[PDB]
């Protein structure tokens, strides 16, 4: 019985492949020379044959591709609808020109179409590339991550401390500041001993110093609040959300309400106050919220946020807010 | 199309072997292939309860809508015709409940079956506002009202 | 019901039973790995290594979890309905998750709740300090057993573990033994130790919490006791304090007084029937209602106690 | 009358004993075995049947069938285990089966009796009612010359007070010409000075405020609203301000200055109040009570506020 | 052409007293001896052999119909179906209990059935008989409606040069506070060269001083707010709005607003504050007033409302409200 | 297009020709009973008896009324469409109303606005003391001439018959003559004297008030002149000015500035796509565009001139 | 019913002249009654551009529905049947629009042809909101999105 379950696994992954297989093929005929380079954030095609790659550093460096076949027109609209049925979507010269998806190993993909481009032989696409590499938080001590803080070691200390006995921490900046990779090295301060649950929608957090975990991952009908609702009943001693967009912030605001204290998570913000802005604005997209006044929402934010950590556009910290 | 599906099914079933006889896939309803299988494996591949007959139904739905464009109505021996039956008892039952009162509900059926018994309930009701909502209990049911 | 609960039993019995044996535990998970964690009273988590064990495979779990889904009559699978809230056969809670809101395929993940089942009399709170961290500690002693006595609309708040349902059990001393109680649960929990006039209700399936609440308005109760307050039939519960019957007890999760009352209002403002109704109006609402929120921190003690 | 007797058959072999009960208020079965009876002083008397084949699970299942089946409705073990309905003369029953009741033989049964009984204002001051007001003898002119010429008045007090009881006494003081419209959930007002009357009930999909705008169609000299709850609260104002005498009503609250919030924050509720203040509706509710009579605990008036 | 026309006229009377005819009957089955009563105001039946007819003095007068085969169940549920089925509504023991009708000269009634009632032999209906005679303002001049105020002759030249130079007048009081026979003696000073238009339900209204006029009538799909629109494109010098009663109150307002002076209206009312409180909760359940503050819908009301004069329950003026 | 024309013709002619004739008159209006009254220019309603004219039945006054519905692809019967609003041959207004509507079966109301087509000089307006009552006057001619040179949004609001499209007309003047000028209106009122570079548009049937305004902004207009504002197309006219073209024009009924500020958000709220919106932010919005608001009282002169 | 129908009709019918041959009533579909009308004046009874005809559907829909709970529909000579086929070339090319596009749009027809184009747009399109929406200028489209 459990050879027949064994069996049937195969027949489970074999479909699978079978669906993916359109797009993992359109994929490298298109990108697989730039998905293959080491350091790489985004790759990015603009409609006039050039791809530009953005790399960690923050350098861009376009290639030429003028000469390939790939991207004509019809490979890159065959591409594009590959992406769009891939997460039950169309893709259209329109009511649809503008399509939000993923490739197959889970890198999101944002596909422009005319009308909304220049003109009909325009198809723009951006390919976000996820923080794989994994650093120690030595790294950022080393690297001058908090040298612009006129009080350095009294704010490291305060990041240590305040994680170890569970304080609700954000850490926000804009694309590419390495918010992700920054969460991750400062793991290390959670004792090994709490239970944690990640949430995000791609494997990105690592689990290094901890035994005791799961991980949840959100996509098509199984929203970021859908995994939260479920960690709530999975005995966590600590919540990473990998990230706030929209309605799930108020959800995270009930999380904070409901006496869970050690939460972790990250935002696009440009400082602070910002943050709680983004929080407020985030949660009022959301059923509960639709009838509370924006100053309630922010106030309800800066009495439960313990610790906002911004980091500015050369991967150092530039505000270190303690409540 | 129907012949790159059939291609698949019959390769697959052989790089791990099922007792296959027949795989058809043809055209069933506008925008909707059958995929009828059976063999002496045939129970196999409808499980405990049917619970790999809907990974199949999900699955491919899943590889044949996005590439071919296609909804599926998957058939493994009679299992989905005497599901189909079965549910047409409690379908009728609602049916008369929302004529004689107007408003109904029924527990959604598993897999594609609740797809099926909203099409239905869907066509001797306009109009009528047909819906899957969820309980409190996380409980799915077709409401009519 | 005995086709069903069966295969249930032996399955539970064959993946958990070592650890369902084990004393003075709170939780027992499984994080598809290996490893069977158990949660301690203490507080410690205790791995135990199970990758020896045949019981221990993608499909005897994967059985276990279809049992589990079936007893409350639902589904799990790896489709529509990853992810499972159920029950073992004796009522201990059951968080089920599977791909692909796991990380893989060969992933499944397993929580089971084990409730305190113990019953302690109300002497044995005041006696071990459940009070003493307290400024107002007499008159919140007070409170509880007088007020209780007249008919008061009390919350326990805490979170996971914090013994919510137990001091619950331990105040009902203090309802007086000629008032009918009616209580609405999701498991089996309150005990009527000093009551010969009750009924108990439970939801599931197709009767939801908000069902029972409205079924109790029409069942003529002097006290409601309602299990937990989770979501929307939050506003079924205030429209329960509104019909003003004697007295209503009741469990959330909150940090403080305050946060239950914000906690309220947003449980409340995600119903239907609230969705014109400004926050600020549903807050004050139970504000006006509530007469007592306890709040029990992580070592089980009273660090506040809101009286009206 | 033949699809009305398997019922009352039903009714009377079950339950005969309880309902021929004087001034009782409510019988209730918790499936042990044990009848309790709800009396009029607010006592619960345990009735052991353990000896009674008539209280059999598949008799009592009998009873079930046939209250659903009376009002057109069905009661099971899975998806309706919860019914309302009525015995055949009228008064509600509520039964309750597993899987929402404790186990497998437990079946829970709650018969609610309408109340026919009335107590003379007479009774209220020789019981010392006015007694605790330094004001005694003015306040109860007060009372009568106020019901009497359409103040608009407010009794309340907690569970057990005796509101709706002092609130049945003083229409007495309504003249007797005066039509008069109720609006109940339960039958607790007795007509005994009245004769040109009509009530209403609410309960289901019909609500409070559904009775309250039927009222206003129905040409009524006075309006009694049983007992604010919550949002009607707001379309009982609206008739305070739609030029009728003299409505009362009842409420839950400890003191005058208690119930004007009350009865804001009860308005504030509503979905037409969504874009009006607190301090306006709190203000209208101040400018439109003339009385508020507020009763303790033990029955009597402790506080008879006058605008 | 025009003897077709004339000829066809006939064929749609005979069809409007086809569809009138079982109403008509079952009205003069059961009412036909209260109807034809002189001075009545109201009609009620509370379900137990007794029917009560208020008269215009005040006087509830009850008879007995123990006797009369019409007041039977099914009798008394045939024509509440014929009320019901008149203006396109149902009435049963079920989910509408409640019926608000008209009978066939446009009579209002108001039916109530079990379970809204005390029992299932109880059935509950009440109908008011319009405002048919009409007085000179004399009459109320001779028969003390002023007397209460204590500036009596101040106020009635107050009111006739109100009236006069165009300002907007409401009269409110409760019902039988005679508010439309009111409104009727005073359009005596409405100048006889001004064209009126009048909004009711069913002719209430009579025109005694005025030769141009056009009266409409809201019923079934045309709406009150309907009849303002069209009013608007009439040319009218005076807009008489018989009644408010709901969300055509701040279609009301907006005339106000577009510079038409001289309208003349009632509701139901206590008290010239209660009038606008009145008003303003009317106009919230309009489109156009869904997000307005309460607060602002009172006070565009009091800078738009000249007059008010309401009558109490012995139909005289108590409060003499002036701008 | 003259095989539904001609039969309205001569149907007009037939019941109204004698009144059509007519001089300086505003209004044409029959109640059902014999009699067509005119409003003369000087405000006096006449009386014409009609009863012993032939063409006055109830079957000629119902041929005309059907007649000026189809001319305009409209329907009047008794039933679903006893309301019309529509137009005679030379576009002159037309409401007609029947039963149920009107009082009984024999009665037909019917309205016709006489349009004032004669187009005057600002100067004239100077001269016959138009901004005579004011305290402001020289700063509301000069905020009028120069003003209007430069580009603002004015709001010409009054009464009907207060002449604000006569007004309108004679300010356009002051819009420079090299500007490129576009229209819109139910029927053809606003004339070009002074601009070569021009286009009108018509709503009717289904192109609406808003699609014209919506159109307008993709011809490259310098001035945008809309005829009048009614109802929900006030929330497609404020995109019209959020867009920022060098000015607008506009009337508007409205008895003071204030209640045309009222007026416009209450217009703009009852726009769907305005349903979540603030009334108070619907009345900013207006208030920082609108740059002048000239009210005409109904004698025919300004009694306040709003200036920003 | 079905008796007291007809003998109203040829009751008024010969209480004011029409040359009218046939009034036949009969059940056309579940809760509508088809009354036919003919005769050498059929025309007199369809009107001026069939304003006679409307005035006929609705003042019998008025009569027969509340009195005896039936929908109506009514047919001189051929009048109805050459209204619905030129009605039915429009509709045709309108679901055209809508299968092409999605949404779609055509002005309301005269009387009950607005009712019959309903259900007929109701039912090529479940599962789409079929409505009667009206414009800024007064004017009646029925709506597909």
């Amino acid at each position: 019985l459990s050879a027949e379950d064994k069996k049937f696994l195969e027949v489970e992954r074999a479909l699978k492949e079978a669906a993916l297989n359109p797009l993992r093929h359109a994929t490298e005929e298109l990108f697989g020379d730039f998905l293959k380079m080491e350091n790489i954030t985004e790759i990015c095609y603009n409609g006039n044959k050039v791809v530009w790659v953005l790399k960690n550093n923050g350098e861009w460096q376009p290639f030429d591709v003028r000469d390939r076949k790939a991207f004509s027109l019809s490979r890159l609209m065959h591409f594009a609808r590959c992406c769009a049925s891939f997460k039950k979507k169309t893709i259209d010269n329109y009511e649809n020109p503008i399509l939000s998806s993923n490739l197959a190993n889970g890198e999101r993909v944002q596909i422009v179409l005319s009308p909304v481009t220049v003109n009909d032989e325009t198809i723009s696409i951006s390919i976000r590339i996820p923080s794989k590499t994994t650093y120690p938080h030595s790294f950022f001590e080393e690297q001058g991550f908090y040298n612009l803080l006129d009080n350095k070691e009294q704010a490291i200390s305060a990041i240590k401390d305040g994680i170890a006995i569970g304080k609700n921490v954000i850490v926000c900046g804009g694309t590419g500041s390495g918010k992700t990779t920054y969460i991750k090295s400062i793991m290390e301060f959670i004792p090994k001993e709490e239970r944690i649950i990640s949430i995000e929608d791609t494997e990105e957090i690592v689990f290094k110093h901890h035994k005791n975990y799961t991980q949840l991952f959100f996509g098509g009908n199984i929203t970021s609040a859908d995994c939260l609702k479920s960690c709530l009943r999975m005995r966590p001693d600590r919540i990473i959300l990998g990230e706030l967009r929209s309605s799930e912030a108020y959800d995270f605001y009930n999380v904070l309400c409901s006496g869970h204290k050690g939460t972790l998570t990250t935002l696009h913000a440009g400082s602070s106050e910002e943050a709680f802005i983004r929080l407020a604005n985030m949660s009022s997209s959301n059923s509960a919220a639709r009838n509370i006044k924006f100053e309630s929402l922010i106030e309800g934010f800066k009495d439960l946020i313990d610790m906002i950590v911004h980091i500015n556009h050369h991967k150092q910290c530039d505000e270190f807010y303690i409540k | 199309k129907l012949h790159e599906i059939k291609q698949e099914l019959k390769d697959l079933f052989s790089h791990l072997p099922y007792k296959i006889n027949k795989v058809e896939v043809s055209l069933y309803e506008p925008g909707v292939l059958l995929i009828d299988i059976d063999g002496e494996d045939s129970a196999l591949l409808i499980g405990e309860k049917g619970y790999r007959y809907k990974a199949l139904s999900y699955l491919l739905f899943n590889w044949i809508h996005p590439t071919y464009g296609y909804s599926i109505r998957l058939e493994i021996s009679t299992f989905l015709q005497n599901q189909e039956k079965v549910m047409d008892t409690q379908l009728q039952s609602v049916i008369m409940t929302v004529h004689e009162v107007g408003k109904g509900q029924m527990k959604a059926p598993d897999g594609v079956l609740t797809y099926i018994a909203l099409k239905k309930l869907r066509k001797a009701f306009p109009n009528k506002y047909v819906s899957i909502k969820t309980n409190l209990n996380d409980e799915k049911y077709i409401v009519i009202n």
